[PDB]
Order: C-alpha cells, then structure tokens, then sequence
C-alpha cells in the first residue's frame, strides 16, 4: 500500500514531547466550567504584589515577628546607619524567601527592576528626616553620611509623608540600599520615641524569566 | 521573554511519581497506586501555589524486566505481556492476582508486550465539582474532601511461568494538560511532614545574618 | 589635513574601515562624547635593525589615559569603537616594511604547557610588549610564548592579513589608518576583564640603512575612541 | 560549482565525538560527557576558522550491548532499556547510579529499548549571549568564557540484572543545524596540545626544500 | 486504519540524512539575533584575500621570518635566476600552507586562476629591471634568460612601479613562475644595495570546489 | 496520532521493487551532461544494422 520509512528516534519516550494520546475514558461528558474569581493566566501576577521583607534577621528574630521591624530610636550621635543590605541575589540575603524571591528561584535567567516601598509605623506626633542612598553595581558601600549624600539618594521627611517609594534595577557586587539618619526624632511630651519601619518589595515593570529549573528550598 | 512563566509552560511537565516492583510467581505480586497530587515533594509545592486547579491527565509507564535466580535446566522465556488496569472512582478493587475484578467490563485497561513503545494513556477530568481542590478547610475527619478522587492503577503480568521467576519494575509518569488555575497562594516555607494533611513544625522565616547593617 | 577632536589636533594627508561598517550607537545607557572623543597619543617605540614586533591590548592601553580611565572604573559596562593612526617617519635613505593588524579576540598561549599566562605578561598599560625571534623557555614561572613567526596564537604569521590590516612600505607609503567597530557577542560588556581587540605591528622586511644615517625609525600610535556609551545612573 | 563551499554545506555534518563504556552491576557504571566543541581534533579545526558561531544541535546515540562472563546456570535476559539524561546549564548533577537527580522534572531524558531505531534528540541554541564564542581573550582564570556552556549528558541502564553482568558502549554523534558564522580567522598551524586552552610549541611555517631556485 | 508498508532502509542511521528531529527543550524562547559585523556566507571569501608566500624555505628559514623575504643583491653576473617554484599542487610546494592552500586541502576537485602580487620592499633610490617568466604546463623550465624571454613574460621596472600583478590558471608538470635578473640594481651613495621582495597569492576569479574531504595537516 | 496498520509484505526485499532511496552523498552538485554522439534509446537499434553470416562453417 502506502510505502513508509521510519526515521531514527521512532519508538522513544522523550519526556518533553507533545503527541496526541489515546483517551482512556471517552463518552464521559465532563462537568462544564464555572466562573470562579481570581484566575491566574501568568506567574508574574503573583510577583507584582508587595510583601514584607525580613531585614532584621540578627540570629534570634528569625523565629519571631521582630524580623520585619527596623528599630528606630532617637540616639545622641549625629548621623548613623539605620540599616543596609546588598542586592546580591540568592546569597542568603533578605529578598530571598519573599514572594518575589520565591518565584525567581524557579528560573535561572531573569532581569527587571524593583519597587521598594517603605512605611513609617510610628506615632503621628513624631517627625524626622532620613536618607535613602542607593549605590550602583561597582561602587562601594558608603561609610559615612556625607559621601552617601553625594551618591544618588532620596531625603525622606517623616512628618510630611508616611511612605517613600524607590525604583531600582535588579539583575542575576550588585548594589546597596543603605539608609542613614539625617536628624534625630523630635517628639512631644507623653509620646514614645522608639518607632519602627516596614519594608516592601515588588516588581515594577515586566521581569523576563527564562530557563526554568527546580527550587533549592527543598530536601 | 515573558511567555515561559505562563501556567501552561509552568505546570505541563513530566515527573516520575511512583516506582514499584512486582513478580509473577509469588501469588501476591501486583502493583497499586492511588492517583493523587501529594506524592512527590517537588510537584506538591508547584501545585500548592494555587487553590483550585482543573486539568486533564496523561500517563506514561516505563516497564522493564529482570530475571530472578531460577533453579536449573536451561530457562528460556517468550516475550512478556503486562496489563495496566485503571479503576474509576467507585469501582471494583482487586485483592489477589487471580480475581474477578481484572476481567470486568467498565475498567479500561491496556495490554502491552515488551520491546515496543511505552504504553501511554490519557485520563479526562473526572469530578462532580467544577475544579479540583488542593486545599479544604472542612470535614468530610478534617481536611479530606472526598470530591476530588481520581482513581487507582493496577499492574500485573498475564503470563504464567513454570521454569523461571521474573520480577519487574514500573515508573509511572505524570503530565497535566490544559491547566487552569485560580486563587493563588503563598509558597510553603516549612518542610513536608505527612502526605495526608498540612502538619508541620515551625521554622524560622529566613536564614540569619550577623547584624542589621 | 589638520583634523581636530576635543582639544587635540593631529595632521594627515587612505583609510581602511573595519569589516565594512562604520562605528555607530545602539536599565538605560548614558552617552558621553565630549570628554572621551580625543586623540590619546601613546609614547613612541624605536624600530631598530634587529627588531621583532610589538603588541598592545586596546581597551587596556587607555586605562590610565585621562577621563577615559575614570569611566572604566566608575562604570561597570560599556562599548566603544576605535580609530587608530599609525605613522612612522623615515627619510628617503631608509628601507623596510611593516604589517599593521588589529586582531579581534587574540587569545594568546603560555610558554609553560600547563598554565595560562599571568596578567602582567599579556598587557602593559600604555607600554608595548615585544615579540622575540626565538623560543621562550618552558621551565620558568609564567610567560607568553612569543615566537614571532607563530604570532603567539599558534597560527602561521603570513596568514594574518585576513583581519583588517594595512601595509606601511617605506619606499612608497608612510602611515596607516584603521577604523574598527565594536565586535563582541554581547551588546555591552565589561571593560576590565575583557580585551576585545589587539593591535600588532610586525616588521617583515627589516630595517636597513647605510653608515651615517640615524639608526632608528620611531613609530607613533594615536588612538581615538568613537561612539562610546556606558551603563549607569 | 560554487555552492558546496557554503557554510551550511561545510559545517552541518555528523561526527563521532565521544565513546564511553558502562556496566550495570558495578555500582558506578554510568557515562558522562560535558558538551563542548574542543573534543575531537578535526572538528575543532573546522570551527576555529570562525570566532562567533550560532547553531542548533542534533544528537544521535548508537548504543550496543555486550555480555560479560557470568558465573553459571543458564543466563537469559530480556530486552534492555537505557536512559539518556540531558542536564541544562545550571541543573542537578548525579554522582551515583541510584540518585535523586535522575528522577527530577526539569531534565529531559529519553528512554529507549534495544532493537529499534537509534534515539535522536535535538537541543536548541541555549545562551545568554547572541552567539557562541570560539575564542575569548579575557578572564572569567584566563580564557574560559562561562557564557557558552551547553550542558552535560548522562547514560545508564534502567534494568537490574541478577544472573548476568552486561556492559554497553555508546557513540555520541554531533550535528549542527542552521549555522551562522562571523569574524573568519586563519587556520591553526601548530598541533593541539591541551583541551582547555590554546597552548602550543612553535613549529616551522612550511616544510622545507633544498634551495630557493 | 490507514494501511502502510515499510520499504527497505527503514530503521537505519545514515550519517548524512536530513530528517526532522524531536526537540529536547521546547518552550524556551531563545535569545534573538544581534547584528555582528563580518558575516561569512561562503568559504571562498576567505580565499579571496592575499597572503604572504614563504618562497625562501631553504631548511633553516622555516623557523624564522626569513622565509618570506627573497634576497636581492647587485651581483657581478649578467643575468641570473632570482627564484623559481613550480605550481605542482600539494607536492610540498610553497603555496601549500598559505590561506589559499589551506582551504583547497579540504576539497579534492578544484579549478580556477590565481593572482600573484609582488612587491619591492627596498629603498626609494634603487632602480632595476626584472623578468617574470611563466612556463605553461607541458613546457620545460627555462635554463637561461634568453629563452625565458621568448616565453610569456612581464618586464618589471622597479623605479617606475613598486608592485606587479600576474594572473595565472591553476588546476588539480603544472607550471613555473621563474624570475630573472634583467639588469643590476643601480644605487646612489650611502644607500644599501641588498633589497628584498615579498610575494602574495589570492584567487582571481571564482574557484569551483567539489567533493569535500578531511585535511591532511593533522596527526 | 495518525493511526496506521501495516499490511503483509512490509519488511521484505523484493529484488524488482521501485522505492525511493536515501541518498548517501547529497550536496554534491554533480557533473552536468555533455552532448556525446551516438545515443542509444532502444536495444532494437543495434539489431537493425547488417552483419555478415558465417554460412560456411564445415568444422575447419
């Protein structure tokens, strides 16, 4: 009849193939659909939301809710580092286990930028000023408030606005998001002085992920 | 390059979920696997990102043989043949190798000789509900949800051997198709302890560093 | 004649351009042009009778050269083009022939057969490393195998005309001029761990003169970067 | 007749690049090959004429068997089955025959019984850069270029044998497709000394004759 | 269903086949192209450029740069052979390891012509005259300047032009490119007399190669 | 996928078959033709010419 000729690679089971398959149970007339809210078409839609970042690990707050609070008090020293963390990806940093770093550990190649939302979770009578210095990849970490001012920065007035948003690229040194005291925390009578700050992370524009792998957060 | 993070390219993969052995002569050699999603710890985490899933199923079996030590006198066997029976939810269940439940009519089973392409088959979306449920906060025993129950697979030889014993392994592969996902959830931090429930022991949130600066 | 760029001026009177393309432009990149587009003239080497050759690594030779050395350290990535002017001045009583090549990705080989050559033996910052006409011994610490007839790259030195080149024959010609685009696999690469070019000068027919003439002919190499752009905020 | 010197007709050929043996019973019998271009001295010279290449890949494996001397008592084995696992750049790497890295999900592996057509498979162009780089004048160690790294191949049996040992060879074939070449270079004169680098010993330019006339 | 019938040659692995193949890694979305300068569509474009020819081997210049220089001095003899080499292909001749002879050793059948560019790498005060005799395949090598003049030749005046180009067919005796003194090298005071000559080879029109093989310049 | 069903006479080598064959050496660009005189399209054209007949055998 019709003459055929089989090529190599005929009776093999490639695990990533795409062939039609014989249905085990036909004639079933399956259950139709129902409009359930919250359909996810793409895994980036999970990474676009914001999540709290545990920037206060220090070896005994990791089994607590103190990991997310940045301790801010009115000290006596003029200018001091509040916090600071690198953006070196996956090397035990603080963006590792968050909702952004949980999806990006499934892929090996990714590129994009990042929203870094802060929030002052303190009283309404307390004022102050903060620097938010960002060092580029290649430049060192600033060791002083003055040459942290000479780099790119945002001066954050606490009494005016309660949240500062910062956009920054992040690629697979890789950067520093050090934050410094500008002035002390002025406070009235019968108000506590020790306030705290939360830190949020998200995905600003479209990331571009590629080359899926398995996750390393498993046995 | 934003398309490789789609749900179709993230969940339609193949995974080795089960691996069992059975021999012919030992009067209780046949395999058994209740089809579920909580078998291997890696695919369980990739499906626990969502709450309600809805997929077809496509399974492939890689069956191989191994000659057990026989007694003597020039053993020579013909090509072997295996039977892989699929039991729908609420069907007859076998308990021995020679049983009535193998010869039934409503259980679709494949027959396969050795030395050919591996026997694929495809299972549709069987449920009363409109989606599978990966999580269930409610009683049926707490957190069981008897509505998503996909069935059971059974494997055995159909050759009787008189001169030599033969044991065989089987590697069941698992591949969803036409996946739809709803209600995304945070990924699990703690390790997996049991298969049935969501039990855990509390662990720290992130690996620790020396100081805040 | 009398071309100027920035605050520097040279004097010319034939130019061979790249692989047929002129150098042009493409987080977001920044484009500085005032403080980079100028003629960085390296110091002059001497061509004697028993000479062998010289080589420079091109995004390494301008590493201490003015503000271009500041943009190499302060910025992480970047891409450049080049415009190389070679001119040697001899009288009508001298004779010889030079070969001026600009090799992209000239990976060289060590004299010791198990190691790779160390950092100080491959590139001198604005100082020419020199060829030899013999072998370099193997049992030393770490050096480059620099026999001139194999060009240091394990290849026959006569076939080096396939790269963009130009002849300087002292009977008829005096100077050479090359214009080289950015040739790399990635569109923007680091400038400290990678030398994407290599400028070679090899005397095939060696110098000769009678007794009384000046016994050296100086060579002057003048490089000017074209269409540079970096990556930073 | 000027078309047989095109780049498609000059580089899209098949070549035996690797040849390794492995047996099943010896608890460390499995093959290994890091996919590179500098393996065989002839194909290395045909690709060192150019600096930047960009090709897809298509591999074919010719696997054959050989019976090792067993002890006694009428050895008879069924048809064998092999597994050829491909690890992408930055994936899990096995160290033993029974290991977790074989049963993973993101490594595409083929399964093949003996007595059929040989198991071809095709690997696309995987890189971050826009081309492969056959030469690299720069540090990562000098002249490595970690950007063009294509992966690793692993072969093993999936049958356990009780009565007879079986060893097997494998000949990996190599065939580029849709080749593009840039920046042509002079052919290498000296002999190849090592696999990683461009080390050599200096040799004369041309074989010598007696005089100029 | 559909009745087929397999022909002979079904489950075989011909090494020079062309069949479609199952892709191991689909769904990858590969890196797009980038316009890199210097694309080679055909291997003849390497053979069209010119390369220096080592016509001065003589058993101790091969490990030196003296292999490419032809020694020319002002002798006392009236008429003498400067150099000469056959065009017998591949039989240890001087066009063997050049950029032309490196590609043509990959093919077994080839046919075309050849540019032979010369260059006088001497002073600007020196003059002279040279013959460039070419003997056809079948005719012998000329043993004297006079019957080298009666064959086809080009008289090369050094003081007027500094480069002479010669076109000649080359096929797989096969020819001779002997070169003779016409007059001595006249030179002024305080100028050296020992000048040199380079030799270049290329491909003039289109070669036609066929029947690829492997190269013999390997172990 | 596409369901086939092999008939008898599948993997056999009939010596007078006519099937397409895999080319061993493609990409060769063979030598073109040249008009040589005296082309024979049919074997009867040899039998149409005249030949001398040995009608005087007689054993020596």
């Amino acid at each position: 009849g019709l003459p055929v000729m089989t090529t190599p690679g005929s009776t093999q089971f490639l695990t990533s193939d795409d062939f039609q398959s014989p249905s085990a149970m036909p004639q079933f007339d399956v259950t139709p659909e129902m409009q359930i809210p919250g359909r996810v078409n793409n895994l980036m839609e999970i990474a676009e939301v914001d999540s709290v970042v545990p920037v206060n690990n220090t070896e005994d707050n990791v089994s607590s809710l103190k990991a997310y609070q940045i301790p801010v008090q009115s000290n006596s020293d003029n200018g001091k580092q509040v916090f600071g963390f690198p953006l070196q990806p996956g090397a035990n940093n603080v963006l590792n286990r968050t909702l952004l770093g949980e999806i990006l550990n499934y892929y090996t190649h990714w590129s994009g930028s990042i929203k870094l939302t802060f929030m002052f979770c303190g009283s309404a009578m307390a004022t102050g000023k903060f620097l938010l210095a960002y060092s580029p990849p290649g430049a060192g970490v600033p060791k002083n408030r003055k040459d942290a001012m000479l780099g790119t920065h945002v001066i954050w007035d606490v009494g005016l606005q309660s949240s500062c948003v910062l956009c920054v690229p992040w690629i697979s040194a890789a950067g520093y998001v050090t934050c410094w005291y500008q002035t002390n925390i002025v406070v009235p009578a019968d108000v506590q002085s020790s306030c705290d700050i939360l830190c949020f992370v998200s995905a600003c524009n479209d990331f571009s992920v590629r080359m899926l792998k398995d996750t390393p957060f498993i046995r | 390059s934003r398309s490789e993070s789609s749900i179709e390219n993230f969940l339609c993969r193949s995974a080795c979920v089960y691996y069992a052995t059975y021999t012919n002569n030992s009067k209780k050699g046949f395999a058994e696997w209740v089809i579920n999603t909580r078998q291997v710890a890696q695919l369980r985490r990739k499906l626990e990102l969502f709450t309600y899933l809805r997929f077809d199923l496509e399974l492939t079996f890689v069956i191989t043989s191994a000659q057990q030590p026989s007694t003597a006198s020039s053993v020579d066997a013909p090509v072997q043949t295996h039977q892989i029976m699929y039991v729908p939810p609420g069907g007859p269940v076998p308990t021995k190798v020679k049983d009535y439940a193998w010869q039934t009519s409503t259980n679709p089973s494949v027959f396969w000789t050795e030395g050919n392409a591996p026997p694929r088959m495809s299972i549709p979306f069987i449920s009363i509900g409109n989606a599978y449920s990966c999580f269930y906060d409610g009683w049926t025993v707490y957190g069981i949800n008897t509505l998503n129950n996909m069935g059971t697979l059974y494997m055995r030889h159909v050759n009787e051997a008189g001169q030599g014993p033969i044991k065989s392994t089987v590697r069941i592969y698992f591949k969803p198709k036409h996946v739809k996902a709803w209600v995304p959830r945070p990924p699990r931090l703690c390790q997996y302890e049991k298969q049935k429930n969501v039990n855990f022991s509390p662990i720290g949130v992130t690996t620790s560093r020396t100081d805040i600066i | 004649r009398s071309i100027t760029l920035g605050n520097s001026t040279i004097t010319t009177q034939n130019v061979v351009v790249g692989y047929g393309v002129w150098p042009e432009y493409l987080d977001q990149p920044t484009q500085p042009d005032v403080a980079t587009c100028r003629f960085y003239t390296l110091e002059s080497v001497q061509w004697m009778k028993n000479s062998a050759g010289w080589w420079w690594k091109l995004p390494d030779a301008l590493s201490q050269m003015g503000l271009f050395g500041q943009n190499m350290q302060y910025h992480y990535l970047g891409r450049t083009g080049y415009t190389i002017h070679v001119q040697c001045n001899a009288s009508k009583f001298h004779q010889g022939c030079l070969l001026v090549v600009c090799v992209p990705e000239a990976e060289m080989g060590c004299s010791n057969l198990n190691n790779t050559p160390e950092f100080s033996e491959l590139s001198g910052g604005d100082s020419a490393r020199m060829f030899t006409d013999t072998q370099v011994g193997e049992s030393n610490a770490k050096k480059v195998q620099t026999a001139v007839w194999n060009a240091g790259m394990g290849v026959g030195v006569g076939n080096l005309t396939i790269f963009p080149h130009q002849w300087i024959n002292l009977r008829t010609n005096n100077s050479a001029t090359l214009v080289m685009p950015y040739i790399n696999s990635v569109p923007m690469d680091n400038m400290f761990r990678h030398n994407n070019l290599t400028l070679m000068i090899i005397p095939f027919v060696p110098l000769n003169y009678s007794e009384g003439s000046s016994p050296y002919v100086p060579i002057t190499v003048t490089i000017a970067p074209m269409c540079a752009e970096y990556n930073g905020l």
